[PDB]
């Protein structure tokens, strides 16, 4: 602390308070979660609609950066962006110099070292970002990765970023993830984004759903949660 | 010179003559005309010959950065791109007369062809050289869809001792590389 | 094409034609190659048109920034100067510009000759064209220094007549412009076929 | 703190523009007032020495043929401005044989009036009168150090512009005559001044559609003076 | 408070403070309100003036034949991004020879003014764009922030004192939908005149009205197609 | 490319009634020498336009590439828009024409095919640059042999059917198998509507040669 | 080897009125032996008050109508306010020098109304000179027009024939018969027409066939 200004310097105790600083920020962003069954892998995020004055369907956190990768970002919005805007090119690049899909694993690591040369430098801040990568291959199978505002980048089966980040790992754990089709994973992510923060602080809240895998055949978009309507008959029986 | 690609059920066969020649005289009577970049895949050569080593050292460098970096085998097709790129990117001055090809585990056996122009394609067999053209001409009279190795081994040596035979410029030693799930059998014969 | 321009006792005389073919198909008969630089200087048309027009506007634009910097009206020497060094930074790419520069100056008449060749020098008569030698031969019959208006006028007149006359690339209106020393005026536009009628007999 | 042009404030505003804005105000004054008759302009030169030679000192410069200026603060700063006016005025007559009118000007003016910028210098210190004539009569127009430029009908300036505004907001009205507003502008400045208003003071500029030459006064304004 | 100087360094409570002056910033702009039919989106704008004899400053400036905005907050960054922004638009329609798309331009303006939020050197831009235009699928009101967040809605409202004009988008975002023209502006400046004072009206020279429509061309009016647009009201309810 | 190595042959395209049909064959000669005799010469763009080409192999699978980039990129910006198939030919021609300004030519003579919103479309790409519409396109030679056939029946008809312009396409790629030395018996028909786009396989010619039995 | 230039050919011509401005040209685009197509409009719509025709090198055509169009909108939307014709005549002429040392093989004509609504012609040249005529023909067809255009409009050559100003419906029969009398004996003509006409209160157009080899 004080000693916390510049991202160059070290504490006398050896961390970066910038670091610390830029990955608690996201901490007061949206709950946003992610878990993968057996062949693909699901996301959602808790969207609040301010009071009246949205629209409900803009400004969606679920991007979609390839064919098969899309993001499931959470914190400041127009930083995603840019680091969405970085994805893609990057993404762009493989597809002209190698000629084949993006493996998500090289593609995670350089978006990695991209956050990382971010936090290296002094007139740059870190990113205020912490999002999720998905993907589906049929040679690869179902990849799920993480990334933090430093750049510490592995995988997961299952993730949540926002407020309540243990308290959605506190029973996503309990999910019997592997021996599950994604169909059923659909109505599972329902019912956890419902379960926590019905009321209690905000007015009200919006799901989006994003989906990869099998049955999509490679491809990664919005679910229609619209058709079969998985959230609301079953939300309306899971508050008993 | 002459140099021939073909694949078969298992993997791949190459060969080419040796010879490297300037002018009318012969300057290398024996030469490495095939070349590893990764160790199920191999590329030869042809045209002019500096180019072609400095690309393959390109290529090599790329690749192996690559492929230690998926900390995985390589795609034949991914050597393929690579080629494809570097020889459009100068082809106002390379003569190139690159055949890659080699063993992969996604995909079995692969022949691609880049020829002088740039482009790229997948084969099923493949001449190269400027003492090509001619067993291009019985390679649609000859070849059979479905051989094993000892029939494209032999088919090769018949490929390369009638072009080896009758272009001036190809003679020399008859080179063979057998490249499939296994190993690499590299093999050095005449007849 | 043909221009000639000679100063005397009361100013300088400019005429020109105004034929501007294309190779042996010609173009139009009414170009006004007297290019008018200011209210105080006049510059021609010799040899390609675009360098002419373009470079003379250039120098146009400079001398009125000149003005506007030191309150002060430009010298003719000024002008061919500048013209001269911006021409010359394109030789030998192939620009063809042979103008002359006229104006009055505190000095008081003011007549230079600038080519694409960098040929920046004063003088007394000059002519520019294909049928300029034509208009030296008679220019250099009738110069004096001491001639009157009119004199010089239907001299000037006689001379782009003759150049006309003998050349194929000359033509149309014949132009006449005199340099005062206040200013410049426009004297006459009058075509060959009147000049002929006039003078034939 | 508020120490440098990259930070706001907790409430606005830059906190460097207001201290430009603050150094509007050490300058002399100028009065301009729009006539549909003419653009009429004034201004007060604050000779310090006889030695001082009173026309070398510039307050009404000539952009274009048809377009004065005045300028109130930093002289160098609205010099650098002056000259890039008197270039990019010339630019537009070359590539379009035509007057930009005195709108684009300031178009053309503020759009780097505020280009301030150390890295990737510091704000402009003048604000400044722009009179002239487009097509649709005479323009009299008023910018900032800010950049906010917008048009105003009888614009005062610089250092006792508050009842110079107050006691011209009293006299004007729409349908002002030439030679009115002129020595309703005077009166307004010999009540602004410090000094005997005389042949050295002030200086007039005038421009009218049908005079569009000559946008100056010389010594006839002593007849215009005399005869208050 | 030490730490509260410049944009690169994050607070200990992880809030750009440089982010929410430059929204105060942008809430000392003037009135102005964005709203939108399913096939008219007309935003309507405030004017203010330096003094009585002085005119009145513009809000709404012409873009593109299909694209105009609002705009509160500073003038160089307005001016700045309406040159980027018809530059954007003439690129595009120079190379692919079609009107852009809304939402791609919107993009590329938060991705312009991201880098401005994150090196060191200058500062975010005090911006209060209200963006209307005609894509194949018809009219968006976009709204934009000095934090690149922009936000898409059926009807805004920014500067000071607009929360009157919110309420009133609130009780009348069902009724937007389905008028024509004239009412649908009537009803934008019946959020206009609850963003002033009710100790005065709204006049004529200060205010402007712009519309553009899926077969109209954006088109900025100035008291002269707006005295008919002022008649048709009655007064407020004192 | 000064010199193009392998070039492709003339490329034949035609309007009709709510869709357009391309078909091109599937040769890669090298010089004289039929070097590359399967190849696949029309990209089929993303549901509505469709690229078809001539010239220099190499160049076509690079503007293929770059094409496939830009189609996916706008696809997933996700907003529901996509390429007209004359904001196609803009920018294509745009690359072309800034191409050859710097003195590098691509060796490229393309046909751009596409029905989007009721309308069909046919578009030419020169390499120099010159671009235009027409209700029938032949590159190559095909403007030297069948351009008159294509000529012939729009002046004695101006609209068609599908099956009329699939075997007038027939009979034109026959006729350029009968004279062209660049040609080859084996080919493939495109064709676009508005429920998608269809590339069919290597189809044939049926030749006639009685005339070799007379002296 | 690769040459940057081809002549696409084209005819274009324009006539300065009392209070109007004609452009006519054919549709034909053709190249060597061939023709590409007989539907391609050489005039183009700026203003209410200007129409620019383009013939030569067709690419160079294109390519200076789109940057010719983008000019005249930063005008517009930099100053409130649309071009005259010699305003847009100076700004060609300056493009047209920008590319001295690379030059558009294009021949120019801009038509249109001064601001004092009268005919007004500025004809151009591949390097950008210019010049305010009454009438110009352009294209490979140029000598085949321009003295029959003497004869009526200039009226030269002629003895004891007075000056009637030039109407609209004679100048429109004056268009019809040189478009045929050229299309009869040039090969870079024929099949259409496109005439324009500029007046004081918009644009007409007016499409007139030809014979169709």
């Amino acid at each position: 602390t004080g000693y916390d200004l510049s991202a160059s310097t070290f504490s006398p105790d050896g961390r970066v308070f910038q670091v610390e600083y830029a990955m608690k920020a996201v901490e007061n962003s949206s709950t946003a979660i992610g878990i993968r069954c057996k062949d693909g892998v699901v996301f959602g995020v808790e969207k609040l609609v301010l009071s009246k004055l949205y629209e409900e369907g803009s400004n969606k956190r679920l991007f979609n950066v390839d064919r098969h990768v899309g993001m499931a970002v959470a914190g400041l919005l127009a930083d995603a962006r840019s680091l969405a805007d970085i994805a893609r090119e990057e993404a762009s690049n493989f597809r002209s110099n190698f000629g084949y899909n993006i493996p998500l694993k090289h593609l995670a690591d350089r978006v990695a070292m991209y956050v990382h040369a971010y936090t290296l430098y002094s007139a740059v801040r870190p990113f205020g970002c912490s999002f999720m990568l998905g993907s589906y291959s049929v040679n690869d199978g179902a990849q799920l990765y993480m990334i933090d505002p430093s750049g510490v980048s592995y995988g997961y089966w299952g993730c949540a970023i926002g407020k309540a980040r243990q308290a959605a790992k506190t029973e996503i754990e309990k999910l019997q993830m592997k021996e599950m089709t994604c169909r059923d994973i659909v109505k599972e992510v329902a019912k956890i984004i419902y379960i926590v923060h019905d009321e209690v602080k905000d007015k009200a809240f919006e799901l989006e759903l994003s989906w990869v895998g099998e049955l999509t055949n490679g491809r990664h978009e919005i679910v229609p949660k619209d058709i079969r309507e998985e959230a609301e008959k079953y939300a309306k029986e899971s508050l008993k | 010179t002459t140099i021939m690609a073909v694949q078969f059920d298992g993997g791949v066969v190459l060969g080419a003559d040796s010879r490297t020649t300037t002018g009318s005289y012969i300057a290398n009577r024996v030469t490495d005309k095939l070349t590893p970049i990764h160790d199920r895949i191999f590329c030869c050569r042809s045209g002019s010959a500096a180019d072609t080593q400095a690309v393959a050292d390109a290529v090599t460098y790329q690749l192996g950065f690559h492929s230690i970096e998926l900390n995985e085998p390589p795609l034949v097709h991914t050597a393929a791109s690579l080629f494809k790129e570097m020889c459009y990117r100068y082809r106002e001055d390379l003569m190139a007369g690159i055949i890659i090809a080699g063993w992969d585990p996604q995909e079995g056996g692969q022949v691609y062809s880049v020829p002088m122009g740039g482009m790229m394609v997948r084969q099923s067999f493949a001449i190269g050289g400027s003492g090509s053209s001619y067993i291009y001409g019985y390679v649609d009279a000859t070849y059979r869809e479905g051989m094993t190795k000892e029939e494209c081994l032999q088919f090769t040596a018949n490929a390369l001792a009638l072009a080896m035979e009758r272009d001036g410029s190809s003679g020399g030693v008859i080179r063979l590389a057998a490249i499939a799930e296994s190993g690499v059998e590299r093999q050095v014969l005449l007849g | 094409t043909t221009t000639l321009a000679f100063k005397f006792r009361h100013g300088v005389i400019v005429a020109a034609d105004s034929r501007a073919t294309a190779g042996a198909y010609i173009a139009s008969q009414t170009v006004k190659k007297v290019i008018e630089i200011n209210p105080y200087l006049l510059g021609t048309m010799a040899g390609g048109a675009a360098d002419c027009s373009f470079w003379e506007r250039l120098l146009a634009r400079q001398c009125r920034i000149y003005e506007l910097r030191n309150k002060e009206r430009i010298s003719v020497a000024a002008a061919s100067k500048l013209l001269a060094n911006m021409v010359y930074q394109y030789k030998g790419m192939g620009l063809s510009m042979g103008t002359m520069i006229c104006g009055w100056d505190k000095r008081g008449p003011g007549l230079y000759y600038v080519d694409s060749e960098g040929n920046r020098i004063s003088g007394a008569t000059f002519s520019v064209g294909s049928g300029s030698v034509y208009a030296y031969g008679v220019m250099d019959r009738g110069y004096s220094y001491d001639l009157e208006v009119e004199q010089a006028y239907d001299l000037a007149r006689r001379a782009i007549y003759q150049a006309t006359y003998r050349d194929a690339y000359s033509g149309g209106a014949v132009n006449l412009y005199h340099v005062r020393e206040d200013g410049w005026i426009r004297v006459s536009s009058d075509n060959v076929a009147d000049l002929h009628e006039k003078y034939s007999g | 703190y508020d120490r440098g042009v990259n930070t706001f404030s907790p409430e606005g505003r830059l906190f460097q523009v207001e201290y430009a804005i603050e150094a509007i105000k050490l300058g002399s004054t100028a009065i301009g007032i729009q006539t549909s008759e003419g653009v009429c302009l004034a201004v007060e030169k604050r000779i310090t020495s006889p030695l001082m030679e009173p026309s070398s000192i510039e307050k009404i410069v000539e952009i274009d043929a048809h377009i004065g200026c005045a300028m109130s603060g930093l002289i160098a700063d609205a010099k650098t401005l002056i000259d890039k006016a008197r270039v990019e005025t010339q630019n537009h007559w070359f590539t379009y044989n035509e007057t930009m009118t005195v709108e684009s000007v300031t178009q053309a003016v503020s759009n780097l009036a505020l280009q301030f910028g150390e890295e990737d210098s510091r704000p402009f210190g003048v604000a400044l009168l722009f009179g002239g004539v487009d097509e649709k009569g005479p323009q009299l127009f008023h910018m900032d150090p800010s950049g906010t430029f917008v048009q105003c009908d009888a614009r005062a300036i610089g250092s006792a512009s508050e009842g110079a505004q107050s006691s011209l907001q009293e006299v004007y009205h729409k349908s002002m005559t030439l030679k009115e507003a002129i020595k309703s502008s005077l009166i307004i400045l010999k009540q602004v001044m410090e000094e005997k208003l005389n042949a050295t003071n002030i200086e007039l500029a005038t421009v009218q559609p049908g005079q569009n030459f000559h946008m100056f006064t010389k010594e006839e304004l002593e007849e215009v003076i005399k005869d208050i | 408070n030490q730490y509260d100087n410049d944009v690169t360094v994050w607070s200990p409570q992880g809030r750009i403070h440089q982010i929410e002056y430059a929204m105060e910033a942008v809430k000392q702009g003037s009135a102005t309100v964005g709203l939108k039919s399913k096939t008219h989106a007309v935003l309507v704008a405030l004017k203010r003036a330096q003094s009585e004899l002085a005119a009145h400053q513009k809000k709404i400036l012409h873009v593109d034949n299909h694209i105009g905005i609002s705009i509160a907050g500073l003038t160089a960054d307005a001016r700045l991004l309406c040159n980027f922004m018809r530059q954007e638009c003439l690129d595009s329609r120079f190379v692919f020879d079609r009107p852009l798309p809304v939402s791609r331009l919107v993009s590329l303006i938060g991705s312009k003014t991201q880098i401005p939020t994150q090196r060191y050197g200058r500062r975010p831009y005090g911006v209060g764009l209200l963006i209307a235009g005609y894509d194949d699928m018809g009219p968006h009101i976009f709204q934009t922030c000095p934090s690149a967040n922009y936000f898409d809605c059926r009807a805004m409202s920014i500067g000071a004192r607009s929360q009157s004009a919110r309420t009133y988008l609130e009780r009348h975002m069902s009724e937007f939908m389905e008028c024509n023209l004239n009412e649908l502006v009537k009803h934008g400046l019946r959020a206009l005149r609850e963003t002033l004072p009710a100790e005065q009206d709204l006049t004529t020279k200060n205010v402007s009205i712009g519309i553009v429509g899926k077969d109209l061309e954006f088109t900025i009016y100035d008291d002269d197609d707006v005295s008919p647009f002022l008649e048709g009201l009655e007064e407020r309810p004192q | 490319t000064q010199n193009p190595m392998v070039t492709g042959t003339s490329v034949l395209g035609v309007k009709f009634e709510g869709g357009v049909v391309i078909a091109a064959d599937m040769l890669g000669s090298y010089g004289s020498l039929a070097r590359f005799r399967n190849i696949s010469r029309i990209m089929r763009v993303n549901n509505s336009t469709m690229l078809g080409a001539s010239g220099d192999y190499a160049d076509f699978q690079y503007l293929k590439q770059v094409l496939g980039q830009m189609v996916i990129d706008e696809e997933l910006l996700g907003d529901g828009h996509s390429y007209s198939p004359r904001a196609i030919h803009s920018w294509l021609t745009r690359a072309m024409y800034s191409r050859r300004s710097k003195m590098n030519p691509l060796w490229n003579t393309m046909v751009i095919g596409g029905y989007a919103d009721g309308e069909s479309f046919l578009g030419y790409v020169d390499m120099l640059g010159v671009a235009y519409e027409a209700p029938s396109l032949a590159t190559g030679y095909g403007a030297y042999l069948a351009q008159p056939l294509l000529r012939e029946v729009l002046e004695k008809q101006p609209v068609l059917s599908q099956t009329e312009a699939r075997d007038l396409v027939e009979r034109c790629m026959r006729v350029l198998y009968y004279r062209d030395a660049r040609s080859y018996n084996r080919f493939q028909i495109a064709t676009v509507t508005e429920k998608g786009v269809e590339i069919e396989g290597p189809l044939s010619t049926e030749t006639n040669w009685d005339i070799a039995h007379m002296i | 080897r690769f040459s940057p230039y081809v002549f696409n050919g084209g005819t274009i011509l324009a006539i300065a009125g009392e209070d109007f401005a004609i452009v006519a040209s054919d549709t034909r685009l053709s190249e060597g032996f061939s023709i590409h197509t007989r539907d391609s409009p050489k005039c183009y719509k700026l203003t209410d008050k200007t129409v620019i025709g383009c013939s030569g090198f067709h690419g160079d055509c294109l390519t200076l109508t789109k940057i010719i169009e983008a000019r005249l909108k930063m005008y517009k939307h930099s100053n409130n306010k649309a071009m005259t014709t010699g305003a847009i005549a100076a700004m060609l002429s300056t493009i047209l020098y920008s590319r001295r040392f690379f030059p558009y093989y294009v021949y120019n004509i801009i038509g249109g109304l001064d601001e004092e609504g009268k005919g007004a012609v500025y004809s151009f040249d591949p390097v950008g000179s210019y010049q305010r005529d009454s009438f110009k023909a352009g294209g490979s067809a140029s000598a085949m027009l321009q003295p029959l255009l003497d004869n009526q409009v200039g009226f030269k050559n002629m003895q004891n024939v007075e000056h009637v100003p030039l109407s609209l419906d004679r100048a429109m029969r004056l268009v019809k018969d040189v478009f045929i009398s050229a299309a009869e004996r040039d090969v870079y003509t024929g099949d259409a027409l496109r005439i324009c006409i500029v007046t004081k209160e918009g644009i007409r157009e007016e499409t007139v066939s030809l014979r169709k080899d």
